[PDB]
RNA sequence: GGGGCUGAUUCUGGAUUCGACGGGAUUUGCGAAACCCAAGGUGCAUGCCGAGGGGCGGUUGGCCUCGUAAAAAGCCGCAAAAAAUAGUCGC
RNA sequence: UGCCUGGCGGCCGUAGCGCGGUGGUCCCACCUGACCCCAUGCCGAACUCAGAAGUGAAACGCCGUAGCGCCGAUGGUAGUGUGGGGUCUCCCCAUGCGAGAGUAGGGAACUGCCAGGCAU
RNA sequence: UCCUCCUAAAGAGUAACGGAGGAGCACGAAGGUUGGCUAAUCCUGGUCGGACAUCAGGAGGUUAGUGCAAUGGCAUAAGCCAGCUUGACUGCGAGCGUGACGGCGCGAGCAGGUGCGAAAGCAGGUCAUAGUGAUCCGGUGGUUCUGAAUGGAAGGGCCAUC
RNA sequence: CCGACUUACCAACCCGAUGCAAACUGCGAAUACCGGAGAAUGUUAUCACGGGAGACACACGGCGGGUGCUAACGUCCGUC
């Protein structure tokens, strides 16, 4: 039900983004792990994605589901996308209240070179 | 004789479908006219305050259902 | 919590081997306690519901909610958005807090207490009851309250079944019949 | 007479009958009434036809009125110029197909059952017909 | 009643005003706004003035 | 055969007829019909064919019966055939 | 390369309900407690910020169930654009277009990206 | 006089002293942004409390609601709350729809200055359609003007408005 | 008498069927109308501007209708 309630509450800036037809990076956010990937305009092809779930950026991290892993995240998507040429993207809350773990996230994305 | 009632009516608006779909139309063009969104803006469509639907970019009008409601979309292909 | 710590473990063992359980989860749980202060001839002078919001809050120390209609029922000449009595909701620890004083401490100033109903049970087992006395609380006492007036207290549980919270209440101590 | 209790309206377009019928076959008794020709059934004679059928059978059975009066019918008063708004309501009749079934029964024998029609249809101005319930 | 019309004049020295609607019964209190004054091209406030 | 005004003590959308008389629900005692039972007493009955009943006739035929069926008596009708009725008001 | 899990979409009523019981090495959920920094117009019912003691009990997901909801032929029927007719409040023929409902049947979804956990 | 439904014959339009109803408003919030939320009805339990309120659970999913009459819509919610605010801004405006005309309406985008939101973005009133009246004559404030010999003034024009 | 009981009677939801609706549509034609492409044919028959008019009393039949009585060589709408 909660799921629900967030689909509900954040198709609209899904269908936002969706119309302005811009590219979005979209962050999922559990208790015990936060990814977060860029999607093209068509909504259907993934660019780069990041996330806890990886040794990558999971042997420097004392826990997952806090802010500091999800700023060196953040730091980790900025960068790939700047390395690939990906430098002007959207953030989407995917439903989830901007403050944090997910605004940690998009704070360290914006202070790594994604301009928003 | 008598008297009888409801002698009144109103004057037409002339809604309904403008370009019909298949027609190449300009930016600003205005589509449909309706009092209701029957039909949804899509791709390079806007919303008028009366709900109607004019072309921001010159092109191609079609009609397609999409949605999870099997909603009519109008959609501008600027090709 | 007290009451929490001590017997969650004992009726989980309890409760396992009767209703022939599989995980500790499934032992029927405690959700929440509500209480409203059901004022309704109140419509005239406001200053009833005052004396109800601050004699539930010094029943159980909170801000009591005011609550507002939204019928607008003509039986009583009310509109909606009036405020009509105050609810007050406490989880966890506040729930266990109030669960043991209304355990425990509710006979003394109360009369001709012989059990609770044991059909109080609105097919899921939440087990709504009423008492018709605010004094029966150790916290108000009589000298200071002008009106008297009662309380519709709901100890909502996670009982998936009547008789599983029976079993529960029964555990847990409660005077049924 | 028999017509409905209430309606959203009072007043309704004078229209037209035509088509098929839509109920053709008996489905609750065993013989039945039907009409073959087009026409609009009243109230009062579908009243006259269902007493008269009811005293010829003396009630030994079960009827079954498939139509009902629920088109209003409307004519001016006598005397009176044209136009000034629509007539006042007159009276109720139900519009009628060929080939639908009109009135049912079943207990009764086919010798009653005919004999009770034979006299019920003089009633009604559209001609009818006598039909026995079939499988399928 | 009806709603009245009051003028809404820049606290600028320029005249400029607006034209609106008001019922004077229910809000006695004026109608101070923010408002753009196209003579200074500043959003200045408004107080409220009679129609005169 | 058609129009206008009344069907309002209020026109301005919120009368406790103050009272007796219907109906609701809340707080009290009890009678197997507001209860669900054979256990103390340890007697001769459940039902089985039941006889026509106060002066007269009668109720699911058993509220009254017993020996192998008869008077029937706990109620209902005839019956109480005081229901003849404010104040003023003639010889 | 095959197992299932997560995220984003296409397709939005053969793609959805009811019943049967499984899933935890991964991922998700339940959950611990909470001064922070945030929150309840009362309460961590919801947001969250610190995590892994336990559980798959509710969810979530998966496999079959024809009890449902639905998709629905062929043929037939109603309707009709043209021309020509009758007994003309309605109907016939030559022509093409041919519905809706109901039968036979189908059916317990497919599919594109990465992101890991699995045997290889 | 204007609006909604049908007659109106599946584009637009289409008449009658035809059938049915409304409009001559309200709102500095009933607008803008952001965040959050989802009923009508019915069933069970519960102190007054009742066919009815305020509570706890369940059936159901828009059968509720739109400030209003009706139609078309609304779940991303156009439906309901909370915080900030005045875009209910100024001058324009490619294009289009509707009218014989006077006219009316939709509208991307540009320049200046704002409100909300971390941001992407939204705001040129209200879910849309009724809530309205040409011209003349005059009133009010400013005016980069006109000023009948000159310099002013009177008056007129221009802008806002009655 | 409790009434044994159905007394040519009426009787909320829930299900199973049977019909009706211009102001009902979970569905849904032909025709009508717009646009895109192509051959053949038609004295440009198409559009814009200017000069000049005339005209705003129509009727019947066919088709779908309101009104009337599916009555009128009656009346009101749309196409030929
Ligand atoms: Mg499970
Ligand atoms: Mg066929
Ligand atoms: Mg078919
Ligand atoms: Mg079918
Ligand atoms: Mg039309
Ligand atoms: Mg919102
Ligand atoms: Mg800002
Ligand atoms: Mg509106
Ligand atoms: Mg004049
Ligand atoms: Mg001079
Ligand atoms: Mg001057
Ligand atoms: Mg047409
Ligand atoms: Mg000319
Ligand atoms: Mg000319
Ligand atoms: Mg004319
Ligand atoms: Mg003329
Ligand atoms: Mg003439
Ligand atoms: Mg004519
Ligand atoms: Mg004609
Ligand atoms: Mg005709
Ligand atoms: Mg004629
Ligand atoms: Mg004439």
């Amino acid at each position: 039900d909660k799921k629900s309630a967030r689909i509900r509450r954040a198709t609209r800036a899904r269908r936002k983004l969706q119309e302005l037809g811009a590219t979005r990076l979209v962050v999922h956010r559990t208790p015990r792990h936060i990814y977060a990937q860029v999607i093209a305009p068509n909504g259907s092809e993934v660019l780069v994605a990041a996330s806890t779930v990886e040794k990558a950026i999971a042997e420097q991290l004392k826990y997952t589901g806090n802010k500091d892993a999800a700023a060196a995240v953040g730091k980790a998507v900025a960068e790939r996308a700047l390395e690939k040429g990906i430098k002007d993207v959207s953030f989407d809350r995917s439903g989830f209240q901007y403050h944090g773990r997910v605004q940690a996230l998009a704070d360290a994305a914006r202070e790594a070179g994604l301009q928003f | 004789g008598g008297s009888t009632r409801n002698g009144r009516d109103s004057e037409a608006k002339r809604l309904g479908v403008k370009r019909f779909g298949g027609e190449s139309v300009l930016a600003g063009s205005i589509i449909v006219r309706q009092r209701g969104t029957k039909f949804h803006a899509g791709a390079n469509v806007g919303c008028g305050r009366d709900h109607t639907l004019f072309a921001k970019a010159d092109g191609k009008v079609k009609f397609e259902v999409k949605g999870p409601k099997n909603r009519k979309f109008i959609s501008i292909e600027a090709e | 919590a007290k009451l929490h710590d001590y017997y969650k473990d004992e009726v989980v063992k309890k409760l396992m081997t009767e209703f022939n359980y599989n995980s500790v989860m499934q032992v029927p749980r405690v959700e929440k306690i509500t209480l409203n202060m059901g004022v309704g001839e109140a419509i005239a002078d406001k200053k009833l519901l005052d004396n109800a919001a601050a004699d539930l809050a010094a029943i159980s120390g909170q801000k009591p909610l005011i609550t507002k209609a939204r019928k607008s029922v003509a039986g009583f000449k009310i509109r909606q958005g009036y405020p009509i009595g105050c609810k007050v909701t406490l989880r966890g620890e506040r729930m266990w807090e109030f669960f043991e004083r209304l355990i425990t401490i509710a006979v003394p100033r109360i009369r001709d207490f012989r059990g609770l109903s044991a059909k109080s049970f609105d097919g899921r087992g939440n087990y709504s009851m009423g008492v018709r006395e605010q004094i029966i609380f150790p916290e108000i006492d009589y000298d200071k309250v002008d009106r008297v007036r009662g309380l519709d207290i709901t100890i909502t549980t996670t009982a998936k079944s009547d008789e599983e919270g029976r079993a529960l209440l029964a555990a847990f101590d409660f005077p049924f019949r | 007479m028999l017509q409905p209790k209430r309606t959203k309206f009072r007043k309704m377009h004078k229209g037209r009958n035509r088509g098929l019928a839509q109920g053709t076959d008996v489905s609750f008794g065993s013989f039945g009434l039907k009409a073959v020709g087009r026409g609009r059934l009243t109230a009062r004679q579908i009243e006259a036809a269902r007493r008269a059928m009811t005293r010829a059978v003396k009630r030994q059975g079960k009827i079954w009125i498939r139509v009902f009066p629920d088109k209003p019918i409307t004519e001016k008063p006598l005397a009176v110029r044209m136009g000034k708004g629509k007539g006042n309501v007159e009276y109720w009749v139900a519009l009628i197909q060929p080939g639908k079934v009109l009135y049912e029964m079943d207990g009764v024998p086919e010798e009653l059952a005919r004999e009770a029609f034979k006299l019920a249809a003089a009633k009604l101005p559209i001609k009818t017909t006598f039909v026995t319930k079939t499988v399928m | 009643g009806i709603r009245e019309k009051i003028k809404l004049v820049s606290s600028a020295g320029t005249g400029h005003f607006y034209t609106t609607t008001k019922n004077k019964r229910t809000k006695p209190e004026k109608l101070e706004l923010k408002k753009f004054d196209p003579v200074v091209r500043q959003h200045v406030i408004y107080k409220e003035a009679k129609i005169k």
